[PDB]
DNA sequence: AAAAAAAAA
């Protein structure tokens, strides 16, 4: 009824029954042979239970396996294991653009204008000598064309292993992963995930104008599966709540004393207020920003981590918070980042010490808040950003104590136009 | 020998009659007045009237056209069917104008499809369809001439091949129609026979709207060709029409010349004929085809319209224009007329001449406001920031080392030298915004005096030396010092600018606030309704299409000057310089030439206000008036 | 990888 192609397949459930298990012991030794016999199957199947048999002959089935045993570590693999199941679980490091898989080739008999496709296996391609057609059947008129071939979509994610199971300030180590169709961009950067696949290992080439190969083989990993690690009614009735506004300011902060003003500011600002564009004026700033200072007695860094982890979107930063040119690591290329404060678009950028903020960057600031676009012109390029972000800042005196007969402006040591 | 018959691949000849036949009766109706456009056919007309070489189809156009038909037909499998259609399109153009093809390469470019795609969503099974997709131009390559059909010579006979169409390799002929001859030995190319085409490629990645969390961006290489060159500039985020193709490594392939990444594991492809024992790899790559971006006063009068010819003509017949243009400057701001009449004036401009022996005489309005804080001095800026074209924001004290002139930086132990532009630099025949004028630093503060009376930054360091041309029309903002004008000193006693600093600006503006209660009421009043009420519907006496067409108008026109008007110039001059030096001496001096110069140039940006070529003492006098309160202004 | 010269903070 869904027109879906998926099927999730539990090894515990599959291990409670008794003729399953002898399958379960031949899964583990022949896992690709097994997979395809089981998507066979499960092909033969849906025509099996359905008695519209047009929307089945277009797609395929797979089956995504899970749970077959126990995670194990990059420190604990031993050769035995090869071409074995195994889940493990890790952060992910670096992905790689998507790599065309050849699949069929195309060629054509480029003195009679004929054309023939031919299914290669392992890789490996047997070109045909001659053409097919006897009325020219001339050995060197076959030229491969390379852009009318069909391609698959091949992907390399890099990971490493959780920092659990290192207990004696060792380094972690890295294993190469692959994907495939469906797989292909279901990580990213920082991502904890735990994948279930078979063991592989590859000769490498070493000289690329020889056929000699190294003794040793390099080992990775090739993955089936992956995992991660009508309200409006309610809302309402909470809505109609005559106290709402004094119980949503102290939710934010359960374990401050006091201090309710500063907890319904902050949360106020929160709420965040209105933005409008019209034409023939211009654009009026919506967000608000907020200061706070004392001594370092106040548990003041607590509500900035409080506001940062609620927020949806927002950056918590300290005393380089904008876009600059960056010259990529791996690949020798050039790359152009944006800030934390053009990453907090929409939302409330945390500012921590904003006493030590150096000279530079102050002026960003002031950049910043009067016209919420910053620009940059280096290395040829010229263009405008948005931020269009709110601040909420905390700072300290200078000295052990704030003196209260000495006005704001000198314990603080801030321009008096960026506090203004 | 056999000379077998190729195989005619009907789809092809199909779809390229489909496409020949839409493109000679598509007899589409724009307007009531338009029964029938025959638009391609006036673009043919086009062709032929300017000798242009590429023809624009709408996709929506095709859409309807046999429906699925052809239209997904084509667009599916576009590198299938290109050459039918550029058969086609050979077809209809040598006959209807044969002529035209003295044979040319004709190019067609698809625009407004349905949909565009993110660069994340890239996958392999599109390969050789049409697509769309944006992102942000990062870098971008030289323009170097490709080779497209090569001609060769058999070098042992003499014979001419040629037509030969090339890959992505170096490919020569494999075979000598001579009889006699059996191309044993290899060809000479003939450089002056072959057809070299146009080649740029450029980089683009994710917007930062796209990309989540703090991953890196994804990075893909577009190729250009044709008369789409130079047209997407580095930061610039455009959209890309074009087609899905795949390069593999020619190194691997066979060349005359010599021939993350450690970890292989890439689709390595072998067992060929002439990759011996090497593995062949691909790559995605885009290639385009159409190019878009979403981020004399004959010359003026001959892009004739109705409205052109009566709105304009009112405007100029009008009998109150100056009283009415001022207040057409900022509707959102309350009050401050003369600042409005300031920055009007300055936007108009004055005349820039030169001499017979090539000095250059500045033909320029340099304009500062003092004001004490919140009195609405920024939105000014604001407004002509959005309004003039070329225009460019700034902050007095620059976080980059370029600061507001320029810089020069190196790479360590690199050979760039290269300078980077400043502020200053980039508003060149524009408006230069600075704002906060009070904390700039020493260099700046003696570059720009040098970059305001003459026109040019000159620098010499580390083995570099160049003359940067800084055409500006600048416009400045500051505070006084200790917060609030004091009205017992005068504005040298306030600021803290330096005096030769003060003689460069030709005009100034002080603007105060007050603790009255019957005003501060009407500005709040004023602030609330524009908030709320009529945030669209404010009332200004003309549009800003209006006003621009004015101006533009106003621009060409160049005003002399008579001879009633240089005796009252050089009698203003003469009791200007002579009321102010009795005053006192080694205390008072700020009456130069340049004084003299600044009431001619804004004598002539009057005058081309009001559309005049030549010049009446009544503008030499409302100028003078206007040099004198900003004496007026510092006694008080 | 290590020494030495230049512009900007
Ligand atoms: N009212 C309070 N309630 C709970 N904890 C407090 C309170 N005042 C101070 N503290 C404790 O004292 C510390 C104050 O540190 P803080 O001033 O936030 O450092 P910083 O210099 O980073 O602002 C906090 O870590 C908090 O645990
Ligand atoms: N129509 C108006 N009349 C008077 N003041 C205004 C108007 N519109 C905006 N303003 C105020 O003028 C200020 C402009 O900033 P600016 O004049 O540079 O003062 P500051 O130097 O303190 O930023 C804004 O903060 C705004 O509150
Ligand atoms: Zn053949
Ligand atoms: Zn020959």
């Amino acid at each position: 009824e869904l027109g879906t192609s998926n099927l999730n397949l539990d090894a515990r459930n599959l291990l409670a029954y008794k003729q399953t298990e002898d399958l379960y012991h031949q899964l583990l030794n022949y896992p690709q042979e097994v997979i395809s016999i089981m998507d066979q199957t499960i092909k033969d199947c849906m025509v099996s239970l359905i008695v519209d048999l047009d929307e089945i002959e277009t797609k395929f089935y797979k089956v995504r396996p899970y749970n077959v045993g126990s995670c194990k570590g990059m420190r604990e693999l031993n050769p035995n294991d090869i071409d074995k199941l195994i889940n493990l679980k890790g952060l992910v490091l670096r992905s790689t653009p998507v790599i065309p898989d050849m699949k069929v080739a195309f060629f054509k008999c480029n003195v009679c204008d004929h054309t023939m496709a031919v299914e290669i296996d392992r890789g490996v391609i047997q070109e045909p000598a001659r053409c097919e057609r006897i009325d020219c059947n001339e050995p060197n008129s076959m030229s491969l064309i390379h852009n009318r071939c069909s391609f698959a979509d091949k992907q390399v994610i890099k990971l490493q292993e959780t920092p659990d199971f290192v207990p004696d300030g060792q380094t972690p180590h890295s294993i190469s992963l692959c994907v495939y169709d469906e797989l292909v961009d279901s990580c990213r950067a920082g991502d904890r995930i735990e994948v279930t696949g078979t063991f592989r290992s590859i000769p490498i080439r070493a000289n690329s104008r020889q056929r000699v190969l190294k003794s040793l083989y390099k080992t990775y990993v090739d993955v089936v599966h992956v995992k991660k690690v009508q309200d409006l009614a309610k809302i309402r009735e909470v809505a109609a709540r005559e106290d709402l506004y004094s119980l949503l300011a102290r939710s934010i902060a359960p374990s401050i004393y006091e201090l309710e003003d500063v907890k319904k500011g902050i949360l106020l600002q929160l709420f965040g207020g209105t933005n409008k564009t019209f034409t023939k004026g211009g654009r009026y700033r919506g967000d608000i920003n907020i200061l706070l200072c004392g001594d370092p007695s106040t548990s003041k860094s607590q509500i900035l981590q409080y506001v940062h982890k609620i927020t949806p979107r927002g950056v918590y930063t300290s005393g380089g918070l904008t876009a600059y040119i960056t010259r990529d690591v791996d690949t020798k290329q050039l790359v152009l980042e944006s800030g934390a404060l053009v990453l907090s678009d929409g939302g409330v950028c945390c500012i921590d010490e904003f006493d030590k903020m150096s000279d530079s960057t102050r002026s960003v600031l002031h950049e910043v808040m009067e016209q919420q676009t910053i620009s940059i012109a280096k290395a040829g390029i010229i263009t405008t950003l948005n931020a269009r972000s709110s601040i909420l800042a905390s700072a300290n005196p200078i000295g052990s104590r704030y003196n209260p007969n000495l006005p704001v402006t000198e314990n603080i040591d801030l321009p008096p136009p960026l506090l203004s | 020998l056999n000379h077998v018959k190729k195989v005619d691949d009907v789809t092809g000849e199909k779809v390229r009659e489909a496409f020949e036949q839409f493109l000679e009766d598509f007899s589409v109706q724009s307007t009531d007045t338009g029964e029938v456009e025959k638009v391609y056919r006036a673009q043919i007309e086009f062709m032929k009237i300017y000798d242009l070489n590429t023809i624009y189809i709408d996709y929506q156009h095709l859409s309807m056209r046999e429906n699925g038909a052809l239209a997904m037909a084509i667009s599916e499998q576009y590198y299938r069917f290109l050459p039918f259609l550029q058969k086609g399109l050979r077809r209809v153009v040598r006959k209807y104008a044969p002529e035209l093809l003295n044979e040319r390469v004709f190019q067609i470019s698809f625009f407004n499809l349905p949909t565009v795609h993110r660069i994340r969503d890239i996958r392999s099974e599109k390969i050789g369809s049409l697509l769309s997709i944006s992102g942000t131009v990062t870098r971008t390559s030289e323009v170097r001439p490709e080779l497209y059909k090569a001609s060769f010579t058999c070098d042992m006979c003499r014979a001419i091949v040629d037509n030969v169409e090339q890959s992505f390799k170096y490919t020569e002929p494999t075979f000598c129609p001579n009889p006699s001859c059996e191309n044993r030995a290899f060809w000479t190319l003939n450089v002056t026979r072959s057809r070299f085409l146009d080649w740029q490629k450029v980089r683009i990645q994710e917007n930062a709207n796209e990309i989540p969390t703090g991953s890196m961006p994804r990075t893909l290489d577009v190729i250009l060709r044709g008369d789409s060159v130079e047209r997407a500039k580095p930061g610039d985020r455009c959209k890309f029409t074009g087609v899905e193709i795949v390069v593999p490594d020619v190194t691997q392939l066979g060349l005359p010349g010599v021939k993350k990444t450690t970890e292989g594991l890439n689709s390595g492809v072998t067992g060929l004929r002439s990759l011996g024992v090497r593995d062949l790899t691909y790559k995605i790559s885009f290639l385009a085809c159409h190019v878009i971006s979403i981020g004399d006063q004959e010359v003026f009068l001959n892009s004739l319209s109705s409205d052109e010819i009566n709105e304009l003509k009112e405007m100029v017949k009008d009998e109150h224009i100056y009283d009415k243009l001022v207040r057409s400057i900022a509707p959102a701001v309350f009050g401050h007329e003369a600042v409005k009449k300031g920055i009007l004036l300055q936007m108009l401009g004055g005349v820039h001449k030169s001499t017979v022996e090539g000095i250059k005489l500045r033909g320029d309005i340099n304009i500062c406001v003092v004001g004490d804080p919140s009195t609405s001095k920024s939105q000014f800026l604001k407004y002509v920031v959005g309004f003039a074209p070329r225009s460019v924001y700034t902050s007095g004290k620059a976080s980059s080392a370029a600061g507001l002139t320029a810089a020069v930086v190196r790479d360590e132990e690199g050979g760039d030298y290269t300078i980077e532009a400043g502020a200053l630099m980039l508003a060149d025949n524009g408006i230069c915004c600075i704002d906060e004028f009070d904390k700039m630093d020493i260099s700046d503060q003696v570059a720009i005096h040098e970059a305001m009376e003459q026109q040019t930054i000159s620098i010499a360091k580390a083995g570099i030396h160049a003359t940067l041309n800084a055409r500006t029309s600048i416009l400045a903002a500051a505070n006084p010092v200790g917060g609030r004008y004091n009205r017992k000193l005068s504005l040298r006693g306030n600021l803290n600018m330096t005096a030769p600093i003060m003689s460069r600006f030709d005009l100034f503006f002080v603007i105060l606030d007050d603790c009255n209660e019957k005003i501060d009421t009407e500005l709040a009043s004023h602030i609330v309704d524009l908030h709320m009420k009529r945030d669209e519907a404010i009332e200004p006496p003309f549009s800003a299409e209006q006003l621009r067409r004015y101006i533009k108008y106003a621009r060409t026109f160049k005003p002399i000057l008579t001879k009633e008007a240089r005796s009252y110039l050089v009698e203003k001059y003469k009791e200007l310089r002579k009321d102010d030096a009795q005053g006192f001496s080694r205390s008072s001096y700020r009456i130069t030439v340049r004084q003299l110069e600044s009431m001619i140039r804004l004598s002539e940006a009057i005058a081309r206000a009001n559309c005049v070529d030549e010049i009446t003492p009544s503008f030499i006098a409302e100028a003078y008036d206007l040099l004198r309160q900003s004496i007026i202004r510092v006694d008080v």
